[PDB]
């Protein structure tokens, strides 16, 4: 906390949706392709959950290239209004120009939401599938012909982790209050709050998500990482730090689903480092808990493997 | 690479950094949090 500028690209891009549809009414050619365009992605994502198989990438790399091209003659939009910080031309880059495609800005979006959804909807009940998905969000927003001004458009995905995952953030909230499971993310389907299996099942599959796209290694590539390791150790440490009056389970779930599956790429990037955090988000971390539950005895059963291979034990 | 340490190398210069670390560096565990700011490189060398 308190808050801060990720909430306003999503308001722009709910602004750029409306765009689109405007020019959908006068311009014939978006209209023709827009809607395709969008199902192709979305297809193209869904599929990566089910070893060489590389072609539903291309197939969004072909459709991000095309709107880039921008046939459709879509209005232009200042990618600006979809970044943290304001970006000025950078030497060497591939594209300095200050406008790019509303097209290519809305299919970037949708590539974004399509990938949210993947977390949301089945790494939460398989955390297995996250990983393809971080994989292919990774290596499309490193490709150079995406980089708008040496940098990737990542912070279109990141504002929405912030909405539906505030917690990686820093943010805290009793379940116990309205103003408090708000804070946390805590989804009303029909003005009533989800239920709590609904909620931890997100917490899951988002907190899966976000270390399949923070924990990739880009050092054998020749593109940039576009959200690199040391996002994850921020995320980690905001949580663990938490004060043992204000954990809540919601914090225990995004934890374990952040280190589970996870803990081999972890201890690869921090080595030394990685032990002491997991020791503080496995074992300190936990026994802070105001109170048991099934999230905090995960992370203790995931204590104990990981003393038994690690031993846990620098000293 | 430079994607595990603080895009900013010039943190570590910082006395509040070095003191979110000072419990890591001399006793291997973190005693009064886990560091906001990653490590460095060497930092995580095995010894």
């Amino acid at each position: 906390g308190p808050h801060m500028r990720y909430v306003e690209i999503h308001r722009n891009l709910k602004g750029l949706r409306k765009y689109m549809a405007e020019q959908a009414k006068t311009n014939l050619k978006l209209k023709q392709r827009m809607g395709d365009m969008r199902r192709e992605i979305r297809k193209s994502v869904g599929q990566l959950t089910t070893a060489a198989n590389k072609d539903k990438q291309q197939k969004i790399k072909s459709i991000l290239t095309e709107a880039l091209s921008n046939q459709v003659e879509s209005a232009l939009v200042d990618p600006n209004n979809f970044v943290v910080e304001p970006r000025k031309p950078v030497e060497g880059a591939t594209n300095n120009d200050p406008l790019l495609p509303s097209i290519f800005v809305y299919l970037i979006n949708i590539f974004a939401k399509a990938a949210i959804s993947q977390f949301i909807n089945e790494a939460g009940a398989r955390p297995e599938t996250a990983d393809p998905v971080g994989i292919c969000v990774a290596a499309i927003l490193s490709e150079p012909d995406f980089l708008w001004r040496g940098a990737s458009l990542i912070d279109i995905l990141i504002a929405k982790f912030r909405i539906v995952c505030p917690v990686l953030f820093g943010y805290r909230g009793s379940e116990k209050t309205e103003q408090g499971r708000q804070r946390l993310g805590w989804w009303k389907e029909s003005g009533q709050w989800i239920s709590e299996q609904q909620h931890m099942d997100r917490m899951t599959g988002l907190g899966a998500g976000f270390a399949a796209i923070s924990l990739r290694k880009f050092a054998l590539s020749k593109k940039q990482n576009p959200y690199p390791p040391r996002f994850y150790w921020m995320a980690m440490a905001k949580i663990v730090n938490t004060p043992p009056a204000e954990i809540s389970n919601t914090q225990c779930v995004v934890l374990k689903a952040m280190v589970q599956n996870y803990e081999a790429k972890f201890i690869e990037f921090y080595g030394s480092a990685a032990i002491a955090a997991l020791r503080t988000a496995l074992i300190d971390f936990p026994a802070r808990a105001p109170h048991k539950s099934a999230a905090v005895n995960s992370l203790e059963v995931l204590a104990q493997m990981l003393k038994r291979d690690t031993g846990l034990d620098l000293g | 690479t430079a994607d595990t340490e603080a895009e900013d190398p010039k943190v570590y210069e910082d006395e509040g950094v070095k003191r979110q670390w000072q419990s890591f560096l001399e006793k291997g565990r973190f005693e009064g949090g886990m560091p906001e700011v990653p490590p460095r490189r060497e930092w995580c060398v095995w010894d």
